[PDB]
RNA sequence: GGUUCCCUCAACCUGGACGGCAAUCAGGUGUUGAGUGUAAGUGCACAAGGGAGCUUGACUGCGAGACGGACAUGUCGAGCAG
């Protein structure tokens, strides 16, 4: 007798990279997901993967629009 | 091979410029098509090799 | 309406045996047709050449 | 400058026949028609498909107008029957074309059913709609019994404004319809 | 029904908590809330062994009279808080109640009586809804089952009820089922 | 003896016997039950070994409810193999018991017998347990 | 006495609009240097506005309920390129240069159409 | 596949020639229980699900800034021009 399993993938590293108040540039990567956990805001877009990234520099900010979590981008002020 | 490999050359300067797979048994014919193609700058016809 | 998919379509006129005449629009190409029974004559309606020889040969 | 018969006897010896029976509280809750629409559905079409084209020219003869050409929308193992084949065609009569075919329907089709006994009252769907299914074509002076092939019937259905079963019976009535007395 | 309050004393507590709570068992007293119109809910604690007293005799829904260092206030029963294993009085909310008032109450239905020798009584709610006075709670509840023969569902409408006394649940409970007795053969049919 | 129909996952981890009974603490059905007092892994043979000594005291009259199932499957190797191989098949279904759970019920008119039935089955049974009323 | 037993075609056409709408929502939106003109029609009038989203205020807004419009002697179609180019005048005048057209939900063409061409050839450019 | 526009299922109740639990028609309740080429998971009714018209971006030269990482690999990307 034997087992017929032990196969597996390897781990693919997902998960919220920036988290609320952190400062980031443009084009930066925020969250990494398989569907759209957290749904895209003001100055974020969404990769081909469903990946969220920054479209300007500023502070990330997690939000809820209607039900859905949203990950929005603030413009901290210039000196 | 069911969806061999196929070379889309130009209609016009004859250079090979994509490579695609298509399958053989529902396209029986050679896949014709309009591609970008550089070295005439401008989208032509282009067609199966 | 789409035009060149539809049956051709004209005004008909209706005729029975009663004498009862109508004026509809059918897809009968003649404008005209003829029908043996109508409203008028139905006995169910109402209320009220093989059964011809019941009364012709013996009556 | 033309109206049909039944829309014009509807106008004012219908509507008012049926403000006094029930006494509604406006104008606007005097039952009428909507829609007439006609089904054969074939069935028999998913072992032959040269079986629809039958349906579809008997359809636009009868009714008037072109039908539709009716697709499966799941697989049935039990029938052999694969979704997205052709099984049954349908044809809708609005405005007009539905008041003729509904005068030919009462005049001139239904007596010519040998045996004919009326139809039953209490066909009527929950609300104030009427259905009723033929076991042939041969009713219909339009066909032409030279040209027939083998009996196929119709699914006359009319959809009433009527809110429930006793403003249907009460709107087909005044058409004329030949109901049973039950 | 008319209840004579039965008093208690009650002290406003000056640390709450889990560590506070503890130690308050440990010395013979209970946690209590007494909230209601009142609409500001006051920490109480109670003796041990005085409360338990109270509803021992005068049943769970016991009307109080609770003296708040000096003032007088009139409390119902609520709810409680029991350990299932070391069977204590961990907690107990308080409902202030004035008198001509109606509440919403669960009272015990008791079965009394033998009924035909060839039948076996089976009660299936326990406790039934009423909605009474403030001082006017019933005790409990009784039925007779004297007589009742063979299957035979004896439900919440008809169980007899004191005046200004209304039922709140609704009438079709199955309060008592008396069916017949189960054999020999039908004991070992029955969780096989 | 007591066996699930199906279960989705038919071998598991073993059930974890820690804290006290959330639910199930009190008698709701008949009038005395069996109230536990030990973490125990109940089989569906101790359950059919202590409802029919209930039956045989009572003899005739009363009804018996059994308020846990036996839904947990439990592995066994094969014998004399050493460890390594995969995981061993499911051979008996046992019911994870917490202290204050109440286990069996009756109703039996008179209470000398009811409650010496009642003690013929927790002498079958791997725990302690004492005997409860529906009375407070 | 009398209830209705399904949805009038007021209740279903209302309701659909409103849903092809805020489809049509989730691309244009307002904002200061580029505002959104927003059309509701109607079988007797037709309305526009000119919509900032950041704030949801209002920046200028014209209609055929106007006694100017009333005067016109032609269609439903001849009273829409007179709103069309009333609302060029005001959105110019408060300092207006592009604007996004959000047709309300409206099938592009006809009253909708003949609106908007109307406000192009008068300076907005959309 | 790209784009533009439109739509809402599964289930149940009621009425219908063959026709039945289930084919096609009609009316009502129905907020996601249906479906997403293909396993599971995260998602999708705002639709990523259903239908239609045109079409080849299933491009050329590039790419700020990042994720992940012994190394070699791997992944996302606004934007500029043709
Ligand atoms: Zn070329």
């Amino acid at each position: 007798s034997s087992s017929r399993n032990g196969r597996d993938s390897a781990a693919q590293r997902l998960g919220v990279k920036r988290f609320g108040g952190q400062v980031v540039k443009a084009g930066e990567i925020l969250v990494r997901q398989r569907g759209t956990h957290f749904h895209p805001g003001v100055n974020v877009g969404r990769g081909g993967d469903d990946t969220l990234f920054a479209l300007a520099p500023g502070a990330v900010e997690f939000g809820a629009k209607r039900g859905r979590k949203t990950v929005n981008i603030v413009p901290v002020a210039r000196p | 091979d069911v969806r061999p490999k196929i070379t889309l050359a130009c209609e016009v300067c004859k250079h090979r410029n994509y490579i695609t797979k298509k399958n053989r048994r529902n396209d029986p014919d050679r896949l014709e098509i309009k591609k970008f193609c550089p070295n005439c700058g401008t989208h032509q016809p282009h067609k199966e090799s | 309406m789409k035009t060149g998919i539809h049956p051709e379509y004209v005004d008909t006129t209706v005729q029975c045996g009663c004498g009862h005449s109508f004026t509809t629009r059918s897809t009968k190409q003649s404008g005209t047709i003829v029908v043996e029974v109508c409203s008028q004559c139905h006995p169910f309606y109402t209320g009220k050449g093989r059964v011809a020889r019941f009364e012709k040969r013996y009556g | 400058k033309a109206l049909p018969r039944l829309k014009q006897r509807y106008r004012e010896e219908i509507r008012e026949a049926l403000q006094q029976e029930f006494n509604y509280a406006n104008v606007m809750q005097i039952p009428g028609v909507v829609k007439v629409v006609v089904n054969m559905g074939v069935g028999d079409a998913a072992r032959d498909a040269k079986l629809i084209n039958g349906a579809i020219n008997d359809l636009a003869l009868i009714t008037g107008q072109k039908p539709e050409v009716r697709r499966a929308r799941k697989s049935i193992a039990q029938f052999k029957l694969r979704e997205g084949m052709p099984i049954g065609a349908r044809v809708t009569l609005r405005g007009d074309r539905m008041w003729e075919f509904l005068d030919r329907l009462i005049s001139i089709a239904l007596p010519r059913i040998r045996d004919f006994r009326g139809l039953s009252p209490k066909q009527f769907d929950g609300t104030g709609n009427y259905t009723f299914g033929l076991n042939e074509q041969s009713m219909f002076h339009e066909i032409d019994v030279d040209s027939i092939d083998r009996p196929r019937g119709m699914d006359i259905t009319v959809v009433t404004t009527a809110t429930n079963d006793a403003e249907g019976r009460a709107l087909l009535r005044a058409l004329g319809f030949p109901f049973k007395e039950n | 029904t008319a209840n004579i309050p039965n008093k208690l004393t009650a002290n406003v507590r000056t640390r709450t908590g889990k560590g506070a709570s503890r130690q308050a068992r440990r010395d013979g007293k209970v946690p209590a809330v007494l909230y209601g119109h009142g609409t500001d809910p006051q920490h109480l604690e109670l003796n041990a062994r005085d409360f338990a007293a109270v509803l021992r005799s005068h049943g769970t829904n016991a009307i109080l009279t609770l003296d708040i260092e000096g003032t007088e206030q009139l409390a119902l029963t609520k709810a409680l808080d029991v350990h299932p294993i070391r069977r204590n009085i961990q907690h107990a909310d308080l409902l202030v109640v004035q008198r001509g008032e109606k509440v919403t109450v669960e009272v015990t239905v008791l079965v009394e009586g033998d009924a035909t020798p060839g039948t076996l009584v089976t009660q299936d709610a326990n406790t039934i809804e009423i909605e009474a006075e403030a001082l006017s709670i019933p005790e409990q509840l009784t039925v007779s089952v004297e007589g009742v023969e063979a299957g035979t569902q004896i439900t919440a409408g008809q169980i007899s009820l004191p005046e200004g006394v209304n039922l709140i649940s609704d009438p079709e409970l199955l309060v008592v089922n008396v069916v017949e007795a189960p054999s020999a053969e039908a004991l070992e049919e029955e969780g096989a | 003896m007591l066996i699930p129909r199906k279960v989705k996952h038919r071998k598991q981890h073993h059930p974890e016997q820690r804290g006290i009974a959330s639910g199930g603490t009190s008698v709701s059905f008949g009038d005395y039950g069996i109230q536990a007092l030990e973490h125990a892994y109940i089989t569906n043979r101790q359950i059919e070994s202590a409802r029919i000594a209930i039956n045989r005291h009572i003899k005739r009259g009363g009804k018996v409810w059994i308020n846990i199932f036996p839904d947990r499957p439990l592995t066994k190797k094969p014998a004399e193999t050493r460890m390594g191989s995969g995981k061993g098949s499911p051979e008996w279904w046992v019911a994870n018991v917490k202290p204050g759970r109440v286990l069996f019920e009756l109703s039996y008119p008179d209470e000398k017998t009811a409650r010496d039935a009642l003690t013929r089955a927790i002498h079958k049974l791997p725990i302690k347990a004492r005997i409860v009323t529906r009375e407070e | 006495a009398h209830k209705p037993v399904g949805q009038n075609i007021s209740e279903v056409r209302r309701n659909a609009r409103l849903r092809r709408h805020a489809r049509l929502r989730k691309k244009v939106a307002g904002t200061a240097e580029v505002p959104r003109l927003v059309v509701n029609r109607s079988a007797r009038h037709i309305h526009v506005q000119l919509v900032n989203d950041l704030n949801g205020t209002t920046l200028a807004a014209a209609s055929s309920i106007e006694a100017d419009v009333r005067a016109i002697d032609g269609d439903k179609k001849a009273h829409s390129v007179r709103v069309g180019q009333l609302i060029a005048e005001r959105a110019k005048a408060a300092g207006v240069e592009t604007v996004v057209f959000d047709r309300g939900g409206y099938t592009y063409g006809g009253r909708i159409a003949a609106l908007a061409d109307a406000a192009r050839e008068a300076g907005l450019k959309f």
